[PDB]
């Protein structure tokens, strides 16, 4: 038998629930045997790894050994079995936004709205200083604890970024995927994160993804149909992406996202923030820090803490 | 945590492999050879100079926690290498890394049908030892790289091509002969470099204007007593290592 001193077995943490029983497999609830703090565990899937322990769940880990924030999901430790298997462990969040946005008896105050807002916002912020792209911005891995603070989870597709770039073009859901990534991009940046907040801002108040297209082509449909179409004259060299005529973009199209929001919403200042985070091209669309900044975090009635979950 | 990795001369003392009747002399030896493997399979797998430091800091402090009596370098040092090349993103096969590990311990003996049972089995203890490289290092695998502080150091002395290219050589030198890693902070052992390529080359480093000397605005800890016994020990240890020195030497 072989020492171990910096990695304990998993048996310390007792399994409550399988909460996440999701394709993405598998998220544990879970109970320190001695204290009763409660966990996340994710097992490492090596079902189909040749290449002995992924290179993927590596980069993970070297993320969120990282990333240390109010606002990102903390991975306490890492924990094997003793035999064989490799399990992550998280502090427990009680709450998922996009459970909690599904949920019709909950209720949220533009007040609260704010401060969730905020709190993402300003989880971007703190993972973009740190060069990382989380790449997978959507409602089901934004996390709320008991206590009301939101934790941005799930990097198990972020990945660090620099500085021309040769990223992975198929990342995000599709629902949450900025156009830059349909139009083929594959030197983007921290504003396809933002995109994505933009989708979730509207989604606090719709209760729904607002642009569910079915393949890309839908996808970039649906956009257009609601922020004008891809246009050089609105995204300046737009036309140099190869697939931009080739993919028979719309034409007559033009910005409908206050008017089609208009009735969720109300409040000005979120719907001129919502605007300004799903602006076309990714060069001009807000970043976290100006986001932060927008009247909406700093006018009546100003953010609040979270209640009633 | 921050000095979960740094040790005491006594606790470099009382490392596992003493515990098992290994020689203090014998250790440092098993070290150098398997940096030695580590640096050649990695100049053959083409990989960085950077993957190869990760994959010897790996094995510094794998060596830390067990014995070189019951994992032997040579087993050891290729998977060390294989983990170092996927966390510095340079991934090399697992097949490759095997077939070069082969050749370079093995130069006259012939691969084994990679159908075999005996290659299966091969591969098969590769994986099985990263796994054992993970643990033990309780998956912390982010290394501070020491080249970026020395290219820094060397900036700040106004530094010849020569002199840098030097430190360097120092820089790479020490990692591969000696524990300076396991109990110095990687800034320091910059300084330690710089110094003794400024000994060598005899270039003197002029005292500030404030009477201030230069590693103090490097790391605040550091001493000219410290540095003076540190060059020394390093300087000792590139005496006894052959042809090592020749590569720095002012043959003019
Ligand atoms: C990428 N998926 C995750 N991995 C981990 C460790 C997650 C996590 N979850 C909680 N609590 C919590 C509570 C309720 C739910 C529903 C969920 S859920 O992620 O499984 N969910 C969302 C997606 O659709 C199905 C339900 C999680 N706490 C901490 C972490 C972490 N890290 S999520």
């Amino acid at each position: 038998s072989v020492e171990c001193p910096f990695c304990d077995e998993v048996s310390k943490y007792e399994k409550l629930a399988k909460i996440g029983q999701g394709t993405f497999g598998e998220v544990f609830k879970a109970r320190h045997r001695k204290t009763g703090q409660k966990v996340a565990l994710k097992k490492v899937l090596m079902e189909n790894e040749k290449e002995g322990f992924p290179i993927t769940a590596l980069r993970e880990i070297k993320i969120l050994q990282l990333l240390k924030h109010e606002n990102v999901v903390n991975l306490i430790e890492i924990c094997r079995t003793k035999a064989g298997s490799i399990y992550l462990v998280f502090d427990f969040c009680e709450h998922d936004l996009a459970g909690l946005l599904s949920n019709v008896l909950v209720k949220f105050t533009l007040s609260e709205i704010k401060r969730v807002m905020q709190m993402l916002l300003n989880g971007l912020y703190y993972i973009h200083r740190n060069k990382i792209l989380h790449r997978d911005m959507k409602a089901a891995n934004v996390l709320i604890t008991r206590d009301g603070v939101l934790k941005l989870a799930d990097f198990g597709l972020a990945r660090a970024f620099s500085l021309p770039n040769r990223y992975t073009n198929r990342v995000v859901t599709l629902w949450y995927r900025p156009p830059e990534l349909l139009l083929g991009e594959r030197d983007y940046g921290p504003p396809i994160d933002l995109w994505g907040a933009g989708c979730i801002m509207a989604e606090m108040w719709t209760r729904s993804p607002i642009m569910q297209g079915n393949t890309e082509q839908h996808q970039l449909a649906l956009i257009s149909q609601l922020c004008g179409s891809i246009t050089p004259e609105v995204w300046p060299n737009v036309d140099n992406y190869e697939l931009y005529e080739k993919l028979e973009l719309v034409k007559g199209q033009k910005r409908k996202v206050k008017d089609r929001l208009k009735a969720y919403v109300r409040d000005p200042y979120a719907l001129d923030l919502i605007d300004k985070l799903l602006v076309l091209d990714p060069a001009q669309r807000i970043d976290s820090d100006d986001a932060l900044n927008h009247d909406f975090f700093w006018s009546d009635p100003m953010p609040s803490d979270l209640k009633g979950m | 945590n921050n000095k979960r990795w740094y040790f005491t001369r006594e606790q470099l003392e009382n490392s596992p492999s003493r515990r098992f009747g290994v020689d203090p002399d014998k250790e440092l030896s098993y070290r150098q050879q398997a940096a030695n493997l580590l640096q050649d399979m990695g100049q053959r797998l083409n990989v960085s100079q950077l993957t190869i430091n990760t994959a010897i800091v790996y094995m510094h402090r794998f060596y830390m926690i067990q014995s070189f009596t019951r994992f032997p370098g040579n087993s050891v040092a290729p998977a060390a290498l294989f983990l170092a090349a996927k966390v510095e993103g340079q991934p090399k096969k697992l097949e490759h890394v095997i077939k070069v590990a082969h050749t370079c311990l093995h130069p006259q003996e012939s691969l084994p049908d990679t159908r075999s049972e005996a290659y299966l089995q091969q591969v098969q203890d590769l994986v099985i030892l990263e796994s054992i490289i993970l643990q033990t290092l309780g998956f912390e695998l982010t290394i501070d790289h020491p080249h970026t502080h020395v290219v820094k150091c060397t900036q700040l002395v106004r530094a010849s091509k020569d002199l840098a290219q030097t430190s360097y050589f120092m820089a790479t030198n020490s990692l591969h002969l000696t524990t300076f890693s396991l109990q110095y902070t990687p800034p320091v052992v910059a300084c330690v470099c710089i110094h003794l390529a400024c000994k060598w080359s005899n270039w003197e480093i002029p005292v500030s204007t404030d009477g201030k000397h230069w590693w103090e605005y490097v790391d605040a800890t550091v001493t000219l007593e410290l540095l003076d016994e540190l060059t020394h020990e390093l300087l000792q240890i590139l005496e006894k290592t052959p042809n090592r020195l020749k590569r720095i030497w002012n043959w003019r």
